[PDB]
């Protein structure tokens, strides 16, 4: 039963330099980013005016081309520009510049692994991005930016060719993940740490992503509970750092000592972004 | 990949 001051001597000493990451939404809440499925949040407010049987029905097909103004409604909230990475992001973009990251997988899509630095090549957005666009029944690809101007103005981006509705790379439920997700058949076998940051593993094929590792290499676990396939199928080597994600990643921090070059990086990370 | 297919919601909780 291996601890989290375990892990850290592990990355201290580069023991585990090849890790991979699977982050969920609870990695982006410090940010400011809205649960839209709770009262309080402008987003909220601005979801309610349409007839959502469940919060998830803003990434079902069906419930998208019967009424797709509430998913373009999250989409404007979400687009780029208006929230940035925190502390979490930065241990994560860290870890990439001292050579230690092999890649991320990330079920966000607040684009806000890419505005920390970490390379596109480094990155699997395994549930789409706004970077891009389709039309929905032609198939032509728009950049993100194309469409920008009538997702602010609150207006259902329409293709200029078909007139059909040009929606965003988000992977809906029923709809394959995008074909970078492909790169866990040699990722995940050449890992030698797999860290799993704030998500409860409750949608595939990503959550079977923890049970890709091979058998001696050790799965962190920082997250409020203990989620998914690691807690049917625990390991020898799993480690689980449960309460707050922010508070548990500025402790594995803080056992690196990485904590004072995080907070210089944060800073100067943070004042570009202005 | 072994059958690894659409975006899917789990169960087994609460
Ligand atoms: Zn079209």
């Amino acid at each position: 039963k291996l601890s989290l001051q375990d892990v850290a001597e592990l990355i201290r000493a580069r023991a585990c330099q090849r890790v991979v990451v699977m982050v969920g939404a609870g990695i982006s809440t410090p940010s400011g980013i809205p649960d839209f499925r709770s009262p309080g949040s402008g987003l909220y407010s601005n979801l309610q005016q349409y007839d959502l049987p469940y919060p998830e029905a803003i990434f079902e097909l069906p419930f998208f081309f019967h009424n797709p103004k509430p998913f373009f409604t999250l989409a404007k909230e979400l687009y780029p520009g208006n929230y940035k990475p925190n502390v979490t992001h930065y241990f994560l973009r860290l870890l990439h510049d001292k050579g230690l990251l092999l890649r991320l997988y990330t079920q966000n899509i607040d684009g806000l692994e890419r505005v920390s630095g970490i390379p596109a090549s480094k990155l699997v957005e395994a549930h789409g991005t706004f970077a891009s666009a389709t039309c929905t029944v032609c198939q032509r690809p728009f950049p993100g930016e194309d469409i920008r101007a009538d997702v602010m103005a609150d207006r259902v981006p329409r293709c200029p060719v078909c007139t059909g509705v040009v929606k965003p790379d988000i992977v809906f439920f029923g709809e394959p993940l995008p074909q970078r997700f492909l790169l866990h058949v040699v990722d995940f076998p050449m890992a030698d740490l797999l860290l799993i940051l704030g998500t409860s593993l409750e949608v595939e094929p990503f959550a079977s992503l923890t049970e890709a590792v091979r058998s001696s290499v050790p799965r962190l676990l920082i997250n409020r509970d203990l989620v998914g396939p690691l807690a049917w199928h625990p390991r020898s080597r799993d480690v689980a750092q449960l309460g707050d994600v922010v508070h548990g990643v500025e402790s594995l921090v803080e056992l690196l000592g990485w904590t004072e070059e995080m907070r210089d990086l944060v800073q100067r990370e943070t004042g570009k972004l202005d | 990949g072994i059958s690894y297919g659409r975006k899917k919601r789990r169960q087994r909780r609460r």
